[PDB]
RNA sequence: UUGUGGUAGACGAGCGUUGUAUUGGAGUUGAAGUCAAAGCGUGAGCAUUGGUGGAUCCAAUACAAGUGAGAAUGCCGGCA
RNA sequence: UUCUCGCAGUCAGACAGUGGGGGAUAAGCUUCAUUGUCAAGAGGGGAAGAGCCCAGAUCAUUAAAUAAGGUCCCCAAAAUA
RNA sequence: GCGAAACAGUACCGUGAGGGAAAGGUGAAAAGAACCCAGAGAUGGGAGUGAAAUAGAUUCUGAAACCAUAUGCCUACAACGUGUCAGAGCACAUUAAUGUGUGAUGGCGUGCGUUUUGAAGUAUGAGCCGGCGAGUUAUGAUAGCAAGCGUUAGUUAACCA
């Protein structure tokens, strides 16, 4: 802002016997060269506090309404096997399962290297671990292929 | 041959084949409307209205006057409430204005 | 057609150029150059040189009649001038600018071509209104 | 709820833009009178004072 | 996020200059004087929106009084013969437009007689 | 809402008229003369046109003045200068200019307007009756 | 004194109304070409039908 | 039914802008910006087309603002 | 307009009448208590008026009846005894 | 926007401690205009190139202010904050709409803010136009709204994956 820019420290004009405002300074917000008092500064935390149980309840409710979206079919590591992670067979598998429209998520507990290799160049699709998905990342997928193992964890977390 | 027709509180002289604009009315275009409030048709006068007088009119269109933009403002007092309005009207003509 | 030739910013007072072209307004080729030649103004010579150049271009690049041409429209266009400064007494100087004029003269060869511009504007508004109307068909 | 229509039930309140327009005043008036000591910069007093 | 907006200000100023034109002077080419004139003319129109009927009433009354001085009596006499006896609800302006069509108000003046 | 006003426009006619001035009181004859010139009796009065009539006054010397006003009220005139105040009585006007007195009085009764001058032009006051206005088809009457 | 009220463009042109310049005087030369200046010599060196001047 | 004068001052309801976030669409067969127009809006506005012009944005919902300009003998530039 | 809470705001008012004080019972003067008005409130009449009398403006309304006041004309309308 | 996207701490000012700026955009590739004409030439327009030269180096667009020209209307008796409402007349032809533009004349008509008891004022601010141009945030408390949670509730702080 105005006070954080170097420059002169004098009135650029005499005080009396003038025909203008006396002066603010050579460095003024109303003068060219910046100096706006208000704006972005590295002091704002940009964070808010929420209750843990509140987030658990929100996730439970969005999973409840997500489970009724009839796009929550089951998946298992078996089909994540029999593949090298190359997108070719992955592309065939997604196309056969009409997943081009969907941004489907794949919940997983172990994150096998083959699935990590696959889908790495498709911005439409995304994949992470079970305990790393947010509500925005959950409802934006429009579909999710669920794993048997994560059911126990989600039931425990309620 | 003439007729003094009252609409609202406005009186109008009309004859055969006369078109005029009056206040916005119901019974939209295409429908005949027979007003019984009309005086001074032909040399006969009733006190409130002419007796048995029936003037039948057909509406040509429903229109709007140009949007007057009215202001309220008193100098050196900082108030500038602004408002605009289009005045609905009905353009219509008479056919018979029978007795 | 026009037979114009822009001068591109000669330094002269625009008012004087406007005055001399008023002295030459309406006049034809036979009765303009003669009077323009011996009048005692320098801008007179300035406009005369360009008028002769424009006549030469009209004869060469257009091949018009060249014997019924007259000034259709004078202009005096103020080009970007320079900022010069001369000191003035008691420490209060001033900046003096040398006014520059952009000079061009259109040459017409008939009592018309002014209403034809109005016809062009009429065609412009006509195509505008039909385009608006043709759009209403889709509406 | 989807990002195309994400709305809460209700949360909004009137804000004081002390130097914007004339709708709710909120301009030169600043909602603090005119030509007053409080209207000046840091126009106030010590809490106890 | 620093924002400089000129399009909206430009269109606002243009639209506030658009209402009025044909003014003696470059007043219809600026913002300040143009806006001041627009507001002053709006006040003028607000006052004239009643001054016009104020003047129309006087015009009607003057014309009916002239027509009645052709008949030969004061304007006040004819009014008193419209409510109790010889009941007429015809209004002032129509009694004037009955004059622009002559040989028709003579029926009225013969009606107001005994 | 409103009834379309109907008036007359682009119509102009000014019938020539003749009056003979007599011992009648100046003010009460002159008010009627003014309203007739402007046309305050016409059933079709038109403010922006003022379709009045032409009028000629004969023998203005015969007018008499009541009371002491012949030697009580005196008309002044200042042209442009200090000391230019020149004041004459009513009987002095009888010797020099009686027509001009009526002229100025009527002009005073007429509001100061661009057309008011054009209306007073329609007044021709004469101390006698010598003029070529008989070819203009005048109208002789009284109490104008 | 100095200017108190500014002159408008309308006032400017009202003041400049007298800016119209009068024309000159011309004369016919029987021997040379273009119309010469009246009571003045011609470009061909001749004047009262009289050449006394060298190269123009 | 009362009704709607209103500064200081208090409450309510909004419009408009930048960018983000996903949700749809347009486009060198002409989008944005630009100027004019004989429209639409209760209001801040919305446009529709003509021509300049050749490249990016727009509709809807929230989000967070260096967000709404006639004035401070306000600043720059040009023009009077 | 009773109680709580949020929230300003001003402590420079002005004038006419009413009872006054000062003053010289002079002042568009000052100092109070009452009504009223402007400020924050437009309108008509008083010729032009912050203050007087008649009055309290949502928008349209080339409709009417009215308040004070007024009807020779300017400038809207009246005369009779 | 680091003052400083350029040959910027440079130009400049001072004898010095110091102060201190502005000025990007050709085209897809200069293919930057062979050649012609008039002028001493610059230059101008042709040609010619180029998709296009109202893209020609003043170089993306070229707004308002300001300066001229002209379609058409009105204006040389005329007392006005220059306009409003009427209103013939004149010139006409639209975002089809009591179509538009000007206005002989009539009626009406002491600007916009500032602060003052009260400002139409001879109180002040404004030459004009365009751009820029001044109630946020950190922690803290209070009051209101809403939701979650829930009467041995809860929230977690700093922090750790």
């Amino acid at each position: 802002t105005k006070g954080e820019v170097r420059g002169g420290g004098k009135k650029p004009y005499k005080q009396k016997h003038t025909g203008k405002a006396r002066q603010g300074s050579t460095r003024n917000p109303h003068f060219v060269g910046g100096g706006i008092v208000f704006g972005p500064k590295p002091n704002r935390n940009y964070s808010l506090k929420l209750n843990k149980k509140a987030h658990t309840a929100a996730l439970h409710t969005v999973w409840s309404e997500k489970l009724a979206s009839d796009n929550t079919h089951l998946v298992d590591q078996n089909l994540f096997n029999k593949t090298e992670g190359k997108t070719k067979v992955m592309m065939q598998f997604l196309k056969s399962a009409k997943l081009l429209d969907k941004n489907v998520l794949f919940v997983v507990n172990t994150l096998n290297t083959n699935l990590e290799q696959s889908t790495s160049n498709i911005k439409n699709v995304q994949v992470k671990h079970l305990d790393k998905v947010s509500v925005r990342d959950l409802m934006l997928a429009n579909a999710l292929l669920v794993e048997k193992e994560v059911l126990k964890a989600l039931e425990g977390k309620f | 041959m003439h007729a003094i027709v009252v609409c609202g509180s406005k009186q109008y002289l009309v004859h055969e084949n006369d078109t005029f604009f009056v206040e916005k009315l119901e019974a939209p275009v295409g429908k005949e409307i027979q007003l019984d409030k009309v005086l001074m048709l032909d040399e006969k006068i009733g006190a409130p209205y002419l007796e048995k007088a029936r003037v039948v009119c057909v509406v040509e269109k429903h229109g709007l006057q140009r949007k007057v933009n009215v202001i309220k403002h008193i100098s050196q007092k900082h108030h500038l409430k602004k408002y605009g309005h289009r005045q609905p009207y009905t353009k219509l003509k008479v056919v018979r204005f029978v007795h | 057609m026009i037979a114009f030739a822009k001068q591109f910013r000669v330094r002269i007072s625009p008012q004087k150029a406007r005055l001399v072209c008023q002295l030459i307004v309406g006049k034809k080729t036979a009765d303009a150059q003669n009077i323009l030649s011996n009048t005692p103004k320098k801008a007179a010579t300035l406009i005369a040189k360009l008028l002769n150049s424009a006549i030469a271009n009209a004869t060469n690049n257009h091949g018009m009649n060249g014997d019924a041409l007259y000034v259709f429209e004078c202009v005096a266009n103020q080009g970007p001038s320079m900022k010069r400064t001369i000191p003035r007494a008691k420490g209060s100087s001033n900046m003096i600018t040398k006014r520059s004029s952009n000079l061009v003269v259109k040459l017409s060869d008939n009592p018309n071509e002014r209403q034809e511009l109005i016809k062009q504007q009429k065609a412009l508004v006509k195509k505008r209104v039909e385009g608006q109307q043709k759009a209403k068909m889709a509406r | 709820l989807n990002q195309l229509k994400s709305v809460p039930k209700a949360r909004n309140h009137k804000t004081k833009t002390l130097g914007r327009g004339h709708g709710s005043g909120l301009g030169k008036t600043s909602g603090r009178g005119q030509k007053g000591q409080k209207a000046r910069k840091s126009g106030l007093t010590r809490p106890g004072f | 996020m620093r924002i400089k907006g000129g399009k909206q200000t430009r269109v606002r100023r243009k639209k506030w200059l658009k209402q009025a034109s044909g003014s003696f002077g470059t007043r219809h080419a600026s913002y300040k004087v143009a806006k001041q004139t627009v507001i002053q003319a709006a006040k003028y129109a607000y006052r004239d929106r009643r001054n016009k009927k104020r003047d129309f009433r006087s015009l009607w009354i003057l014309r009916l009084n002239a027509a009645l001085r052709e008949q030969g009596m004061t304007y006040s006499v004819f009014i008193n013969l419209l409510k109790k006896h010889n009941i007429e609800i015809n209004r002032k302006v129509l009694s004037e437009l009955a004059i622009k069509e002559p040989s028709k108000f003579n029926l009225i003046v013969q009606k107001v007689k005994s | 809402k409103t009834s379309m006003l109907t008036k007359e426009q682009a119509n102009k006619r000014r019938q020539w008229y003749i009056v003979d001035a007599a011992g009648l009181v100046l003010g009460k004859l002159a008010v009627k003369a003014a309203d007739l010139i402007r046309g305050k009796n016409k059933v079709d009065f038109t403010p922006n046109q003022d379709c009045g009539d032409y009028l000629i006054i004969i023998n203005s010397d015969q007018v008499v003045l009541t009371g002491n006003k012949k030697e009580n009220e005196f008309w002044y005139h200042h042209s442009q200068y200090i000391g230019g105040i020149k004041k004459v009585s009513g009987r002095d006007m009888l010797k020099k200019q009686s027509d001009k007195l009526v002229y100025n009085a009527v002009k005073g009764m007429l509001p100061d307007n661009r057309l008011s001058r054009r209306w007073i032009t329609k007044v021709h006051v004469f101390k006698g009756d010598k003029h070529n206005m008989e070819a203009q088809k005048p109208t002789t009457l009284n109490w104008s | 004194a100095v200017q108190q009220r500014r002159s408008s463009k309308h006032r400017r042109d009202k003041r400049r109304s007298h800016d119209a310049l009068t024309a000159q005087a011309l004369s016919v030369c029987q021997k040379c070409g273009k119309k010469k200046l009246f009571h003045r010599v011609c470009s061909c060196g001749m004047y009262g039908d009289l050449r006394v001047k060298k190269a123009y």
